[PDB]
């Protein structure tokens, strides 16, 4: 099925080999920092501590424990309603601009 | 809480002289 | 069409730091002397500069003093022959370009200052070029007056074959066979586009074992600053 | 942007050692040697094919320049 | 992008197409003038007398 | 006076590769000087003589200099 | 009372730009480059002043000057090469930069990547007319045909390379004024590299990862200035390695003949870092068509922020997005191959080709991947 | 160990080291230049001017 | 400086050289005045500081 | 040009051939005359009104 070739790509993307899940790795837009800002307090902890973790192990160029994966089946999509909701309220202000 | 934290075992990194619980950082503080 | 590549040949100053044959660099000048410089000029090399690679003071004396060069103007305003010295360029063979194309067919026989530098090839394409010479194959027919060199661009040269054997009376005693004379020749321009090729060498091996010493000692460093960010262990203790 | 506004962290702690105390190369070639060629096969499959490509094209490039330059029989 | 055309901007670009036409007339004019450009200037009554 | 680079070139010719490139280059004069009003020259087959001879005499040669 | 470094206003400056800058602690060997180019950018103003001590810009003197300079001044040899190599190590560096900017998604840094493009431009502009200053053949004939190459410009064309020209064919006006124009230039990209960096520092920088490294900052001074010498002490290992053991390795043999304007060489080709650009333009056949091109070789980097579409600002995490970038590097290697070789039937297709992958990938391939980048992560 | 000794002696002071890295020049450079010359007219005995000027 | 033994060819290109360098290192300068007059303000005819009147 | 048999001609060249050169070069000579009238009353202003306690 689909989520055979979903699931190659999420091995082969790499961004679980240093613990990360995939809304971590999102590119900090306005909108995206902004949600970032809305995250609750224990949420946001853990992403940067986890954007920490894998910045000390790219700058030695080393990796997680084959363990220590995040597993496609197990990555949360903390950011995803946030940043939705903060996309659908800036196509709300663009339609009210129009 | 603060009690429970412990540094980490750095053995691995550590440079040859200063690897043991004997004082090992005054009198090989200069050679290092 | 095509073209001939000239082998590589095993030339001593081949080595990254094999430096010149000073010796075929002073039998190389005497073919010059003898034989090309009746048509070629090397105008960016001086008497001057064989001082110290080729021949003594007193011998790059006497090598200026045996051709005679013009000076400038007299207390009467004209030009006077006077016999050179440690400052006088080698002698052009013809006053200007015009002369030498007249006299040499129709073609314009290349200052050799960078003959080796400036042609596709180096020593090894002049070294064929000399010793290539051959008839020319069926069904090619040169005007007279042209000669057939294969390696040569367009295959037909307005040269005359320049060195044949017994050519000149080397110094050395050394036999003045075709291919000695073109090896020394060659080795001689080669000095002559490069004359920094010695000192470039030399240069070159101090170079490779400062940075062969620096390199790893400025790596050393570096992994001595950044060691506390590589064994930096970091922890996580939420409530 | 200097340092005191950068971010909002908590709950984290970093241990450091000092230079001094540290070898510069710890475990240089047994641990280094694994690490470069787990890196080189992480990506050997992603960079290797088009310069692969690329020496193709430009053998075929040549071979067929100097067959164009040579006689066609007639 | 999708956030343009609609309804507003669309008078926007009416009340902003006189000055901006205006200022291409400008640089038309400009470029005439500094250039020296015959082709134009060759149908101008007056300055047809600097060729 | 011999010259040691035509003894090295006559001992040279001997190799398999120059063989073949002289009956190449045979070939092609008695099919040039057979044909009266040809326009075909030999100078390309006997460029390929002259690169694998010249390639082995660069081997050779300077060494007995 | 105060720390002089962080009170004076010059030291302020240095401080908050050179010493106590935040940045990335995960910056791979990648970003040295920009270190490398601006030291670069410092010898080619030193090597090239000392240069400018030796050298005269005359037709009839040009060519004597630079050889006199290569053989009667002290040690001129090696200033002269250590110029010309360096420049070389110039533009690879600078085709370095440009690759790590492509890769890691710097472009989002908008203000930076046009400067950048600026930047790119002069230098390029700037090693074009110093290669004529020698007034070599291969000078002068590269100087005719990149200078005709304006004529294809309409109605203002010929009005445009007979100014510059300062005349009509490629001669002394034209190699003073490239002279002057040479000398003129590096202090513009000096000013503009100053520029660069003054965007830059006000957002940090790019971490390979692609993700705010705010959590993460070090300071500068004690680790990114040897890494930084380090990465110098590389590049003069390489220019060193260049100049001392096979100078003109990277150039035609054939520019150490005086140029006579009335034999063209069997072979025009530029210099090895425009070659990419010089087969761009024999692609089209089309003389506008050509130079349009040209420019637009160059200039799409500036659409590269607009067309990015994936979420992701890196390409770490993107293979498929890396395979691409990959050929795209190779395409531009079959370019720079190309435009060495002549213009005949393996290889105009060939030249053909690579120019119009090049930009299909640039422009195509690219974005519609990241789209199924995107597609394929559920976002 | 004798690495404590140079660093009780010549290291400790700023200015100190930076003494004993002016001396390390002289001494290293001399050395240095000996060694290097050395080695290139060994590697190429006999080509040099310096190796044929006896006989003129 | 002469390059040489008198005011000859090498000290003409020389000159050359460094009086088309030596402009924009004043250039540079000149910026870095502006600089350190900015960090205080300019000084008014009567001498006294007029803050008040800016 | 920098040569010292180019040098005077072709600074005169600049003056009598040069399209509007002689414009040019007089005003570069005559510009570094209103360099320094400007430089010397640039000084002496700072001398007068105190400015150097800057
Ligand atoms: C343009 C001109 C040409 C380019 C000029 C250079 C520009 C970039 C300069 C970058 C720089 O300063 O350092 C880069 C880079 C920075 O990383 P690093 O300081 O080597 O630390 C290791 C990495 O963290 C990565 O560590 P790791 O996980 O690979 O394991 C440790 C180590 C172990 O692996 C090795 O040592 C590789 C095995 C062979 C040795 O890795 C390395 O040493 C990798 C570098 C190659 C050696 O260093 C090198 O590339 C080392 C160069 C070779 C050693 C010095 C010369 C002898
Ligand atoms: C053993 C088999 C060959 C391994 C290297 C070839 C290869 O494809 O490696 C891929 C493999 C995978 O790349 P990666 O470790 O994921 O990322 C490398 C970093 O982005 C960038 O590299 P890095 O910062 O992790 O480490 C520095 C690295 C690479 O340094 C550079 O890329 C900068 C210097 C210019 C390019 C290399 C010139 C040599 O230097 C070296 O590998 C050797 C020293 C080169 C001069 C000093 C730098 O990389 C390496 O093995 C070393 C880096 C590439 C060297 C070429
Ligand atoms: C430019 C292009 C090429 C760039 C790379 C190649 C050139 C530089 C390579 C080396 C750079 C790093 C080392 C330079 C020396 C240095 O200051 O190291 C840091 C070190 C850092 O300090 P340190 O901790 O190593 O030593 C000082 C501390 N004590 C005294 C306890 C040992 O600087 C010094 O040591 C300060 C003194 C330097 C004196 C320099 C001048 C001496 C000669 C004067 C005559
Ligand atoms: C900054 C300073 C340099 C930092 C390190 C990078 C440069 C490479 C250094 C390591 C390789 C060269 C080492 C060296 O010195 O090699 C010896 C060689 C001269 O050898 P030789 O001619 O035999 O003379 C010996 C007696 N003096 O000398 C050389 O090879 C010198 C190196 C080549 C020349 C270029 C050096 C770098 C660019 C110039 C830097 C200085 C700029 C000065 C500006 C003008 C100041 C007035
Ligand atoms: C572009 C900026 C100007 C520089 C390029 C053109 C310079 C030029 O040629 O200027 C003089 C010219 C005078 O006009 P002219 O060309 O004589 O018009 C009749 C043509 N058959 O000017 C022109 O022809 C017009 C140039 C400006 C308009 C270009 C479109
Ligand atoms: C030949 C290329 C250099 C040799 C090493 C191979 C290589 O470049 O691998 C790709 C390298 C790895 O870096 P990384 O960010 O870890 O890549 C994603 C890993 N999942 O990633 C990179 O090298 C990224 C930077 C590429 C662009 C700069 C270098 C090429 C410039 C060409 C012009
Ligand atoms: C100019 C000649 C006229 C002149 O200077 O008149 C005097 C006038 C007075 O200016 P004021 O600021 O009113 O002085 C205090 C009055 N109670 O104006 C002045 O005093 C202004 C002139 C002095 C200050 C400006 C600097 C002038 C320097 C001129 C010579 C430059 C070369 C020598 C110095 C270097
Ligand atoms: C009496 C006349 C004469 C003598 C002797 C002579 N040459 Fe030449 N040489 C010429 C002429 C004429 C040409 C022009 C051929 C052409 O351009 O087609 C020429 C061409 C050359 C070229 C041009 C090759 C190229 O394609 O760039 C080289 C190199 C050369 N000579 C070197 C030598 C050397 C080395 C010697 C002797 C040791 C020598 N010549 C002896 C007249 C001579
Ligand atoms: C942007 C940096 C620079 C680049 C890329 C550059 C590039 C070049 C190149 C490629 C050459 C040809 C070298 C040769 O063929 O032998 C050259 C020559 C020259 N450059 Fe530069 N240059 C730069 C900076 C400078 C500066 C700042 C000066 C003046 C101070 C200068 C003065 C010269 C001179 C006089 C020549 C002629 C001598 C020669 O050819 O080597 N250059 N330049
Ligand atoms: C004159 C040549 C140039 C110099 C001296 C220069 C200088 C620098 C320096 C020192 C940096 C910081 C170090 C680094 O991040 O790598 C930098 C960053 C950057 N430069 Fe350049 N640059 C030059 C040309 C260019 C070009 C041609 C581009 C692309 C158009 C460019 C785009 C960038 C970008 C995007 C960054 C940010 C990199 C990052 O932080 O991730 N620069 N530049
Ligand atoms: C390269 C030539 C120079 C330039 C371009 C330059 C530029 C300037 C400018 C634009 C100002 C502000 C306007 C003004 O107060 O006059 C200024 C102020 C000043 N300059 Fe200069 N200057 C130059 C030479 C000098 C010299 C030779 C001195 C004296 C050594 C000097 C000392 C000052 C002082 C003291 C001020 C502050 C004046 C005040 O506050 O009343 N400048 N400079």
């Amino acid at each position: 099925w689909l989520e055979g070739i979903r699931k190659w790509y999420y091995n082969a993307a790499g961004f679980n080999k240093l613990g990360l899940m995939r809304d971590d790795t999102i590119y900090e837009d306005d909108d995206v920092k902004e949600a970032i800002r809305r995250l609750p307090e224990n949420l946001y902890n853990d992403r940067v501590f986890r954007i920490k973790r894998a910045l000390d192990l790219t700058m030695r160029q080393q990796i997680l424990p084959k363990e220590q994966w995040t597993k496609y089946e197990e990555d949360k999509f903390y950011l995803e309603p946030y940043l939705k909701e903060v996309i659908r309220e800036r196509k709300e202000r663009e339609e009210w601009a129009k | 809480s603060h009690t429970d934290i412990r540094v980490p075992d750095f053995s691995d990194y550590r440079r040859a002289e200063v690897l043991d619980s004997t004082k090992s950082s005054k009198e090989s503080s200069d050679a290092r | 069409d095509l073209e001939l590549h000239a082998p590589s040949y095993p030339w001593s100053h081949r080595g990254l730091l094999s430096s010149l044959d000073h010796t075929s660099i002073r039998r190389g000048f005497q073919v010059y002397k003898q034989v090309c410089s009746s048509c070629h000029s090397m105008d960016y090399v001086a008497y001057r500069h064989l001082v110290g690679v080729c021949y003594t003071e007193e011998e790059a004396k006497a090598l200026a003093e045996e051709v005679e060069v013009q000076d400038g103007p007299n207390e009467d305003g004209e030009m006077f022959m006077r016999p050179g010295k440690l400052s006088d360029y080698f002698p052009k063979p013809y006053p200007n370009p015009e002369a030498a194309r007249a006299a040499n067919n129709g073609a314009l026989p290349p200052d050799l200052s960078y003959i080796v530098r400036a042609r596709h090839g180096g020593e090894d394409y002049v070294f064929s070029l000399l010793t290539g010479y051959c008839e020319p194959p069926t069904g090619v027919s040169l005007r007279e007056g042209l000669y057939f060199n294969p390696y040569f661009p367009g295959q037909a040269i307005a040269m005359a074959p320049p060195i044949y054997n017994e050519v000149l009376e080397f110094d050395d005693g050394t036999p003045a066979t075709m291919s000695q004379v073109a090896k020394d020749v060659c080795t001689f321009l080669r000095w002559a586009s490069e004359p920094e090729h010695d000192h470039r060498k030399r240069m070159g091996l101090k170079m490779l074992m400062m940075m062969g010493l620096l390199l790893p000692l400025v790596y050393a460093m570096k992994r001595h600053k950044w060691s506390v960010l590589k064994s930096r262990k970091l922890a996580y203790r939420p409530p | 942007r200097e340092f005191g506004h950068l971010t909002r962290m908590r709950h984290v702690i970093t241990y450091s050692l000092s230079p001094f105390e540290q070898r510069a190369f710890p475990h240089y070639f047994t641990k280094g040697i694994p690490n470069v060629l787990r890196r080189t096969r992480a990506c050997i499959l992603r960079v290797a094919p088009p310069f692969v490509v690329f020496y193709l094209v430009y053998t075929w490039g040549t071979q067929e320049f100097e067959k164009s330059k040579r006689k066609n029989p007639a | 992008l999708s956030r343009f055309l609609g309804p507003r901007y669309r008078e926007l670009a009416r009340n902003w197409i006189p000055t901006a036409s205006m200022w291409g007339a400008v640089g038309a004019v400009g470029l005439v003038w500094a250039t020296d450009w015959r082709l134009i200037l060759d149908w101008v009554p007056y300055i047809n007398g600097k060729f | 006076l011999v010259d040691p680079l035509t003894t090295v070139r006559e001992q040279c010719e001997q190799i398999e590769k120059c063989i073949k490139a002289r009956e190449r280059l045979e070939l092609c004069d008695q099919r040039v000087s057979s044909r009266s009003q040809t326009e075909e020259d030999c100078t390309e087959e006997l460029f390929d003589f002259l690169h694998a001879r010249d390639h082995c005499v660069a081997h050779k040669l300077f060494n007995s200099l | 009372m105060t720390n002089i470094r962080k009170s004076h206003p010059l030291m302020k400056i240095i401080n908050n730009a050179f010493i106590d800058l935040p940045a990335p602690s995960n910056i791979s060997s990648w970003w040295n480059f920009g270190s490398l180019l601006g030291i670069c950018l410092i010898l080619q103003i030193l090597t090239g002043l000392f240069l400018a001590m030796h050298y005269t810009s005359d037709t009839t003197t040009a060519f004597s000057s630079v050889t006199h300079i290569c053989r009667d001044v002290n040690y001129g040899w090696v200033i002269r090469y250590l110029h010309a190599n360096g420049a070389s190590m110039f533009f690879i560096c600078l085709f370095i930069h440009v690759g790590r900017g492509l890769y890691y998604g710097s472009y989002m840094f908008l203000e930076t990547w046009n400067i950048g493009v600026v930047l790119l431009f002069t230098v390029m502009a700037t090693a074009f007319m110093g290669y004529v200053l020698p007034w070599g053949q291969m000078s002068f004939w590269g100087a005719t045909v990149i200078t005709n190459l304006l004529s294809a410009i309409p109605y203002i064309g010929t009005d445009l390379v007979e100014w510059i020209w300062g005349g009509f064919s490629v001669d002394k006006a034209t190699l003073t004024r490239f002279f002057a124009f040479h000398f003129i230039l590096p202090f513009i990209i000096t000013a503009l590299a100053a520029v660069h960096l003054l965007f830059l520092h006000e957002t940090g920088s790019n971490n390979p990862t692609g993700i705010s490294s705010d959590m993460d900052k070090i300071p500068f001074h004690p680790y990114y200035t040897i890494k930084d010498i380090l990465g110098a002490l590389f590049m003069m290992l390489i220019l060193l390695i260049l100049v001392l053991f096979s100078p003109d390795l990277l150039g035609d043999p054939d520019n150490y003949t005086p140029a006579n304007p009335l034999n063209t060489p069997p072979h025009i080709k530029p210099e090895w870092y425009f070659l990419f650009a010089y087969a761009i333009l024999r692609s089209i056949p089309n003389k506008l068509g050509g130079v349009l091109a040209l420019v637009a070789s160059i200039l799409i980097l500036i659409l590269m922020p607009m067309l990015h579409t994936s979420k992701q600002r890196s390409m770490m995490f993107r293979p498929l997005s890396q395979c691409l970038f990959w050929m795209l590097v190779a395409d531009l290697i079959t370019l720079t191959w190309i435009g060495g070789q002549p213009v005949e039937h393996p290889f105009i297709i060939i030249g053909q080709l690579a120019s119009i992958l090049y930009f299909l990938i640039i422009l195509v391939l690219m974005p519609i991947t990241s789209i199924i980048e995107n597609n394929l992560l559920k976002w | 160990t004798l690495t404590a000794r140079l660093y009780s002696l010549l290291f400790r002071r700023t200015s100190t080291f930076a003494l004993t890295i002016a001396v390390g020049a002289l001494f290293f450079e001399r050395a240095f230049d000996q060694g290097a010359d050395a080695i290139y007219e060994h590697i190429n005995q006999g080509k040099l001017w310096k190796h044929i000027k006896h006989k003129y």
